């Protein structure tokens, strides 16, 4: 769903 | 477990024609920044990545409120903005959004400077908000509530061995929270405006934390 | 100067188809009874006329709200109104009200009831509320800041005492007050939009809190 | 402005 949120969260 | 020395270190990592376009565009830059400070939160990054999702969603709005009114503590009548830019007054009223800009300058940035609140508790005090165990959604929030706890008690033993003489600034930090609250909802109400006009540039990031739920 | 026993004296003093139209009842009955609360709340009386209006206009929600959540901490999944009457969870739910209704239930009365929140500090909170030095148009908005200074660290001091193994129970209370500021304006839309469509009975001073300012 | 607000507020 909230997509750029995720991919930044990432590591 | 929970060291202010360490919060500290997460806010100074962090430290870098229209008004509202130029304020909006701030927003989503210091969206970017908001994420790698949750991250520098202890504890935060240990919690399940949907949970972290809920955390910031929540409390986005306050956490950036509070960091460009801390940030303009030395500005006359205005707020400093992270891409460089002052704004005053006068130039948010003219933008007509000048309602919202005084509650932010009388509520938070004035009573901020008073008292001349330091790094470590404006980071405390983003760090509570952070950890809202009030957050729908949240998978585990009595975990969630027991980060909080363990944060405002080092604010508490923080203050009271920096500030011994002030025995009720602990009380007077955490009192400005329903102001950030009550001022972080009405700017929502205004992002959700400038989008459903669509009079107003938003960027990606922004425009995703508008979106639902 | 500002005793937690006397604050306790004016809490006590108070005690008594659609649903929302019983909650909307119970709302105009409590606003007589608020306006007698808050005269009984020291210095508050003294406090010049028009800025007594000022304080329980921009407070009266979160007053009334602190209220009736304190009241049912005993009700499972509930209410209890002034009227006498219970409302649940489901009953509010079925009259589309749901969604805040659970938040006065999460965030509040569940809250309150866990750590068995006491009269005392009822009070206290809602004193801490009544005195908001942030209230716009204010005559001396310093003399409402000291009057708030003077209850919380009457709290404090309450709290240390009464419960001296709870180091953190007096950040806990304050800490609910972000809540029933969100809480609190969530129901003015509410009303506001009960107000708009027509479909409800509103009583005459209820009326009188929506109207402008 | 506030009607009864100021009346319940006399005394
Ligand atoms: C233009 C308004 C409505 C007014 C006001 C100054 C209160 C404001 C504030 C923001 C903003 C924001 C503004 C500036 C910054 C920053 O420069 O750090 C970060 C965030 O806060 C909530 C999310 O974005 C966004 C919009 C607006
Ligand atoms: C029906 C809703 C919107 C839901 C909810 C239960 C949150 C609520 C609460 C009120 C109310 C209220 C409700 C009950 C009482 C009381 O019985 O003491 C006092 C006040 O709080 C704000 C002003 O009036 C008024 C309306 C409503």
């Amino acid at each position: 769903k909230h997509k750029i949120l995720h991919r930044l969260l990432q590591d | 477990d929970m060291p202010v020395e360490r919060i500290l270190e997460a806010e100074l990592a962090v430290e870098p024609n229209d008004p509202v376009t130029n304020i909006c565009q701030a927003a989503d830059k210091q969206l970017f920044t908001l994420v790698e400070w949750a991250k520098r939160i202890p504890h935060f990054s240990e919690l399940p990545l949907d949970d972290q999702v809920i955390l910031l969603r929540a409390g986005w709005n306050e956490l950036l409120i509070a960091s460009f009114s801390h940030r303009s503590i030395a500005v006359k009548d205005g707020i400093l903005l992270a891409t460089g830019l002052h704004v005053h007054r006068n130039s948010a009223h003219s933008a007509g959004v000048g309602a919202i800009f005084d509650r932010v300058l009388t509520e938070l940035v004035s009573k901020m400077r008073d008292m001349q609140m330091d790094k470590t508790e404006l980071g405390c005090l983003r760090a509570i908000v952070l950890f809202n165990p009030d957050s729908k959604g949240l998978s585990n929030p009595a975990e969630v509530e027991a980060l909080r706890e363990k944060v405002y008690a080092s604010l508490e033993a923080y203050c009271k061995h920096k500030y011994p003489e002030q025995p009720g600034r602990f009380a007077k930090l955490l009192l400005r929270l329903p102001a950030l609250r009550s001022i972080g909802l009405k700017c929502l109400e205004h992002l959700f405006f400038f989008k459903l006009i669509g009079d107003t540039p938003i960027d990606t990031f922004l425009m995703e934390m508008l979106e639902a739920p």
